[PDB]
């Protein structure tokens, strides 16, 4: 029983996930670090 | 998984515990139901065949575990030799005529495929129904 | 088994195979197109339902109401297809829900750029001349009808009546001949495998004579600057700079 | 997906085209939206469509459109008069909503094929209702409704009219009124009451003409049968006293230790037992 | 493992195993012929395109370089198994080509049957029919003996017919089906020919220079045909010890060629089964059905 | 008074002789739009339109293709002025379709199950003499 | 028809919608009636957009009736698009619209200046809408999805119910 | 309104446990 | 994968077409040889 109501807030935004990069500080570096 | 292993009959006694209905294999209360992938065209052939004449070859899987049999009223089936709706009937009978003018030059005149069967334009009953209606009315009172 | 029975069997088999493997029933068949209908059909539906206040109608009242959601969509498609002032009557393609609830105008107004410009250049001229010449140019009154006056059945008044002359212009038979035969038609060269792509009405290709005629028609709406030097610090780059530095160039934007 | 149905609704054709809407209608009982199914049962038929959601069928064990039991084809009031009223279910408003909710979770956790608690009870049967249960499909039930122009005398569709042209039912008959909710809960159901009146007349159980008499006056024996048929039928009951046999009128008298056993053998027997493929009819004295 | 294959959008009518047991070929109502890896992850590579009708029957030549495809568009195509390029179109029959076989051993030959009632012998190098045998009833299934001298044809007359290439006569008639024959196949030895028929009878017939003269060598049962009237095909195991035939009751039936006991009745299919094939080296069965899925049963 | 012809050109040479019947059919069409919706049910409220349309297009189709009494000029003028129907005439040239009602009746999508309405099905197949009226069109047995 | 059905659907029998889409009340309202009868911006926005189109279409209709003239019609159209803020009231409900209004005012200055250059005076008759017409279409391109979402919700509340929860 | 005085608002029939509740019924007032 | 399926259904709201014809084979539970025309099954 799911309503057809909506809201402004809900709509798509930032659908992409910013994965950390290598110089940002990817987990790979972290594991190796002392 | 061999025939010996898969199809070996379940052993020994059957418990009357289950009602004729309870004894049947099931998926959904009222019976057992599952997917099939039947060629659509053949479905149409069988459905019309049955609807029109009353005899259509039955679909079953495990009726005997082998099948030799038609599933219709069958009066037509023996007589009509499984005439398919799509396949031409061996014989033709009893056409009924509907008056037509197709030129379209005429106005009002013209009937197209809008042609009202010439043939088709109880008093005894005409009374019972009325009585019933009256009764109903009274009941509303 | 008898010859008669075999023949019979064969016959039925033939018909069965012919139908089961018929081309139309061919795997990825996609069949037909939504062929368009007589225009009177939609006309009558709406006229029947004109106020869905009839006791009979009932269930449309819920359905009609539901559409409201796409009404603004419909409006936008209506408005963008207005007819232009040189056309008397423009016909448009329409999708109307089989119920009469909503009509959408299913069309995009594509135009051939240099033709379009020319034609409104023509209208510039005409309108200016008309304003000059009429003693008193009476203008319409808004709303053109009373609130209590219901909307007109097109078919009852409009359909019958003439269209009354459009704006047009008197193109010279001689000089403007290339352009002249189709200049004021709706989508000028839609049926010509020489000039346009086709009924999708993309990609026009003309002769140089056509181009020169159109150019000359368009002159009132056109810039006379052939170089790019006029716009030195009046271009976009300057405006960007100006914005960023919080400056204005004397007659440019703040 | 796929409804729950009577064999009588579904149709007399084995080939059937059946359409489906996701949330078509509210169920007229628990009042929720539910998948709805239409189909054409037959040539002159009416396009039936499911009337109640699948859950409240599993709850009272019934067809979706008919609301007649799966096995017996009997209105619910009947088969409850036949076993167990104490199933119940709240009629009242927000309870109904609540109890339906919970029972919907309980059902969700079942093997799926079983009408919840009732089935624990549902096995033990045959008291009467088997004998009043209907045997064959009843197609008169799917006929199209009575044309209501014609029943005022006017109908102007002529022969085309898909409705049915004939005399309706006199609103006098109490069997007319027939609410849905009512038929569901087993309240004052006229049909069910009629079937109850029919149940009573079954010549059967009162017996007891005389005290202690275990004498069984058995009519319709036949000269194929032996006694050993009798004994190997009747040793289930107890300690026989004796059996008298007469083959000239083909009547067999029997005698048991207690009258209780004789009543039993009546009950179990009456208009039910047949052996040697030949009906074995019983009477007192 | 079982392994389930999927991809065909329409009914699968036939499937075969490459002679070397490295790949499968399958086709049906879609009109695509799919190739599959038998091992690895059972991947699908090339799709053969170019049939306008449905593919009724596939075969490999004995070398596994050429794949033959009878289609309902009256054309029998010859395919290159390596590249997937089409080689030749045998345009000839006036109606649907119901089935085709390629002669093993001898110089390249192909036999076909169709709804026009004829059986044609093709030399793939001529682009024209070599011989024509007008029957009179539509022809459904056709196979060569190992000597490439005889043509064996199964139709709707309940009578398997044997044709002599040199005499061009009806040499043999086999009686023993009560109804239409939908699928024929020779033993790897040349010794025995396997038949399916509407009458729900699977019959083995022995073809030899010296014949008993009533060659109803064995009869098997289990296999059901129904209102779908699908063509049904049967296959011999690589060693001639097992017999498989598809049915319309969703079960793959495998019998013991001697004792005639049902070794396997296999489920998993939702609809009717159209062809069953044996892997040429190992006890693996490919079952093709109208439910558009294949199984790789291992015995 | 007329259709208020769009083209502004003069009609082709053959016009004068096919004028009247088009005039009269269109008059019939106007009558059909007007007549109102009493016990007419609803799906029966639209029928006369389809019927008349079929009539008009059948007329011009006959004149051009059968009697051969019209030049392609005038024929296509009657098409592009909306007297006759392009698509429908394009059906009636087909093998099977020669008596068709509508382009609805052969639209597949418009049925629940994607099949052409019984409107089409030849009489021999129904085999009952049972009486039929297409709820779209108002046909009884096109074919 | 849509808007009347909405009004009736809620049993607001004391409101009256006329044909140029002015929503009026029949009588002086009671407190309770006033509460119930308010429409939100969704309904009013829709109403005002419809009003704009009715102005446009009516203008064409009078041209077809032979009451007007081509040149007069053109001038009317230009008037309409330049004067939306004083014919409609759209802004009331969305104030952002002022952005279109200003554009139309500017373009009317611009065009009118060039057009009325020589002999031609300050008189009423300049047709040359194309510009103003563009502007409303851009507006509509964006506002459409908004109204779909807002009217969608309005309908959904009307039919599904205000989701009652303090959510 | 009748969710109270007609029909037991919401009913939980007690769960049944290793003993016989069949027989039990209770007296009127 | 399971979550993604679920999410797409939820997301169906945000983004307002089905064309499958699917056959099923049914065994009843009433049977009796006079209940259908006389088939242990039906197809729908
Ligand atoms: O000369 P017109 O054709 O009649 O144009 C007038 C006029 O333009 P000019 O005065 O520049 O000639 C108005 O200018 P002002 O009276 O306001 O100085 C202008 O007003 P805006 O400055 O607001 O444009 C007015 O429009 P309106 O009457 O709405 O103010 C507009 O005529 P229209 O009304 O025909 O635009
Ligand atoms: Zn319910
Ligand atoms: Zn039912
Ligand atoms: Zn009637
Ligand atoms: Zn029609
Ligand atoms: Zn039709
Ligand atoms: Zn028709």
């Amino acid at each position: 029983q799911l309503s057809k109501q909506y809201s402004s807030r809900d709509l798509p935004s930032h659908t992409k996930i910013k994965y950390r990069q290598t110089t940002q500080d990817a987990p790979e570096e972290v594991r190796n670090r002392d | 998984p061999t025939y010996e292993t898969m199809f070996a009959p379940e052993f020994g006694p059957e418990n009357p515990f289950r009602t004729q209905q309870m004894a049947a294999p099931r998926n959904m209360l009222s019976g057992y139901a599952e997917p099939a992938h039947i060629n659509d065209f053949m479905f149409e052939q069988q459905r019309r065949t049955f609807a029109t004449y009353g005899y259509a070859l039955d679909p079953s899987l495990d009726n005997h575990q082998v099948s030799a049999k038609y599933i219709g009223s069958v009066e037509e089936a023996e007589k009509n030799q499984g005439l398919t709706v799509f396949e031409t009937g061996q014989k033709k009978t009893e056409k009924r005529k509907k008056f037509k003018e197709n030129d379209a030059s005429n106005i009002d005149g013209f009937l197209g495929p809008w042609a009202k069967y010439v043939d088709e334009k109880s008093e005894e009953e005409q009374k019972e129904l009325d009585e019933i209606t009256a009764k109903r009315q009274k009941k509303g009172k | 088994m008898s010859e008669e029975k075999l023949q019979e069997k064969a016959r039925k088999w033939q018909q069965l195979q012919a139908k089961r493997y018929a081309e139309k029933r061919k795997f990825g068949f996609v069949d037909a197109q939504k062929e368009d209908m007589p225009p009177e059909h939609v006309r009558k539906i709406i006229r029947d339902h004109g106020d869905m206040t009839n006791r009979k109608f009932r269930h449309d009242k819920r359905v009609y109401l539901g559409a409201l959601k796409y009404m603004p969509h419909a409006v936008l498609k209506l408005l963008e297809n207005m007819p232009m002032p040189w056309e008397q009557i423009r016909d448009v393609p329409v999708l109307y829900h089989i119920t009469g609830a909503i009509s959408f105008v299913n069309e995009i107004p594509w135009v051939i750029e240099p033709v379009y410009i020319s034609q409104w250049g023509s209208m510039w001229i005409m309108m200016r001349r008309e304003k000059r010449d009429r003693r008193h140019f009476k203008r319409m009154r808004f709303p053109p009808f009373d609130d209590e006056e219901p909307p007109l059945d097109y078919a009852d008044n409009i359909l019958d009546v003439e269209p009354l002359e459009a704006i047009q212009l008197e193109l010279d038979p001689e000089e403007d001949a290339p352009v002249l035969d189709w200049f004021y038609d709706h989508q000028p060269l839609r049926d010509s495998r020489k000039y346009v792509n086709g009924s999708t009405y993309q990609r026009w290709q003309f002769t140089l004579p056509m181009m020169s005629t159109l150019y000359r028609l368009a002159n009132q709406l056109l810039t006379d600057l052939v170089d790019d030097n006029y716009f030195y610090l009046f271009d976009l780059k300057a405006f960007f700079t100006s914005k960023a530095l919080n400056m204005a160039i004397p007659g440019g934007p703040k | 997906d796929f409804p729950i149905l009577c064999q009588t609704c579904l149709g007399e054709n084995p080939y059937i085209r059946m359409t489906k809407e996701k949330y078509g209608k509210e169920c007229k009982i628990c009042a929720r939206p539910f998948t709805v199914f239409r189909w054409c049962p037959g040539v002159r038929m009416r396009f039936k469509k499911t009337e109640v959601c699948q859950t409240c069928s599993k709850l009272k064990n019934v067809c979706q459109t008919c609301l007649l039991d799966l096995e017996y084809g009997l209105p619910i009031q009947v088969r409850d008069a036949g076993l167990s009223f104490k199933d119940d279910m709240p009629k009242s408003d927000v309870n109904k909503e609540y109890y339906t909710q919970n029972m919907e979770r309980e059902i969700s956790n079942s093997d799926g094929t079983r009408p919840v608690g009732m089935l624990g009870k549902a096995t033990s049967t045959s008291d009467m209702l088997l004998k009043l249960a209907r045997t064959t499909p009843y197609y008169k039930r799917n006929r199209p409704h009575i044309c209501s122009f014609w029943v005022k005398g006017e109908c102007k569709r002529g022969e085309e009219c898909p409705y049915r042209h004939e005399k309706p039912t006199d609103p006098d008959d109490p069997l007319a009124d027939q609410n849905i909710k009512d038929r569901y809960y087993g309240i004052n159901d006229p049909v069910a009451d009629k079937l109850l009146k029919r149940a009573s007349t079954m010549p059967r159980l009162d017996p007891p003409e005389d005290k202690t008499i275990t004498t069984l006056y058995v009519g319709g024996l036949g000269d194929t049968i032996t006694e050993t048929d009798l004994r190997n039928h009747f040793y289930q009951f107890g300690e026989i006293r004796t059996i008298t046999v007469v083959q000239r009128q083909q009547c067999a008298f029997i005698q048991f230790a207690t009258r209780q056993a004789a009543e039993v053998a009546a009950e179990k027997s009456f208009n039910k037992l047949i052996v040697n493929g030949r009906r074995l009819n019983v009477k007192w004295g | 493992p079982i392994m389930l294959l999927s991809g065909h959008e329409g009914e699968v009518y036939c499937c075969k195993f490459h002679p070397n047991g490295s790949t499968l070929a399958s086709a049906g109502f879609d009109r695509l012929i799919l190739l599959w890896n038998v091992y690895g992850d059972c991947d699908n590579y090339a799709t053969l395109k170019g049939h306008s009708g449905a593919v009724m029957e596939l075969h490999y030549n004995t070398d596994g370089s050429m794949l033959f495809s009878a289609s309902t568009d009256k054309t029998v195509a010859v395919w290159d198994s390596e590249t997937g390029e089409r080689v030749k179109r045998l345009k000839g029959h006036t109606s649907f080509v119901n089935s085709c076989y390629p002669a093993r051993r001898g110089p390249q030959l192909v036999c076909t049957g169709s709804d026009d009632g004829t059986v044609k012998l093709w030399d793939i190098r001529k682009k024209a029919a070599i011989q024509t045998f007008q029957n009179t009833y539509q022809v459904l299934a056709v196979t060569f003996n190992d000597t490439s001298d005889q043509i064996i044809s199964g139709g709707i007359d309940n009578d398997i017919k044997v044709w002599d290439l040199r005499q061009n006569k009806l040499t043999y008639t086999m009686r023993g089906h009560a109804d239409s024959v939908t699928g024929l196949s020779l033993s790897s030895e040349g010794s025995y020919l396997l038949s399916n028929a509407m009458d729900n009878t699977v019959r083995v017939w022995d073809v030899r220079p010296f014949a008993p003269k009533e060659r109803c060598v064995k009869i098997f049962q289990g296999n059901v045909h129904n209102f779908e009237k699908n063509l049904l095909r049967c296959s011999w195991s690589p060693d001639g010890s097992k017999i498989a035939a598809g049915s319309a009751d969703r079960f793959v039936y495998v019998w013991d060629t001697t004792s005639r006991r049902i070794l396997y009745k296999l489920p998993g299919h939702a609809g009717s089964i159209n062809e069953v094939a044996f892997h040429p080296d190992e006890p693996i069965i490919i079952s093709a059905s109208s439910d558009k899925r294949l199984y790789m049963g291992e015995i | 008074m007329p259709k208020v012809k769009r083209s502004r050109k003069a009609p082709p040479d053959g016009w004068e002789l096919i004028e009247p019947t088009l005039d009269e059919l269109d008059q019939k069409m106007r009558e059909a739009e007007t007549e109102p919706h009493e016990g007419k049910r609803k799906v029966e409220s639209l029928w006369p339109i389809f019927r008349i349309h079929h009539q008009k297009t059948r007329y011009i189709f006959d004149l051009f293709y059968k009697r051969k009494a019209i030049s392609r000029e005038l024929y296509e003028y009657c098409i592009k002025e909306g007297y006759a129907d392009k698509n429908l005439i394009a059906k009636w040239k087909k093998q099977g379709y020669e008596n068709l009602c509508c382009l609805r009746c052969i639209q597949t999508r418009d049925t629940n199950f994607g099949t052409n309405c019984i409107c089409r099905v030849p009489k021999s197949k129904l085999e009952v003499g049972r009486i039929i009226e297409c709820t779209h069109c108002g046909c009884r047995g096109c074919s | 028809n849509m808007l009347n059905l909405l009004i009736h659907r809620k049993n607001l029998n004391y409101l009256h919608l006329d044909y140029n889409f002015n929503l009026k009340p029949v009588k002086t309202l009671t407190t309770k009636e006033r509460k119930k009868s308010r429409f939100g911006n969704a309904f009013h926005l829709c109403r005002e957009v419809l009003r704009l189109t009715k102005l446009v279409v009516d203008s064409h209709v009078q041209y077809r009736l032979g009451n007007v003239d081509a040149f007069q019609l053109a001038d009317g159209l230009q008037y309409i698009f330049a004067h939306v803020g004083q014919l409609t009231g759209m802004y009331r409900y969305k104030y952002k619209l002022m952005r279109q209004i200003r554009m139309c005012k500017d373009l009317k200055h611009l065009i009118y200046y060039r057009f009325n250059t020589g002999p031609v005076g300050k008189g009423p008759g300049c047709g040359f809408w194309a510009a103003g017409w563009r502007v409303w279409l851009f507006f509509m391109r964006g506002i459409t999805p908004l109204l779909e979402r807002w009217l969608g919700n309005l309908l959904a509340r009307q039919f599904e119910g205000r989701h009652s929860k303090g959510v | 309104g009748v969710d109270y005085n007609a029909e037991i608002p919401f009913e939980k029939k007690p769960a049944l446990g290793f003993y016989d509740t069949s027989e039990e019924n209770y007296q009127a007032l | 994968v399971a979550l993604e399926k679920s999410v797409s259904q939820k997301v169906a709201a945000a983004m307002p077409k089905l064309a499958p014809a699917q056959y099923i084979r049914y065994t009843p539970s009433q049977q009796g040889v006079a209940f259908n025309s006389g088939a242990k099954q039906r197809v729908i």
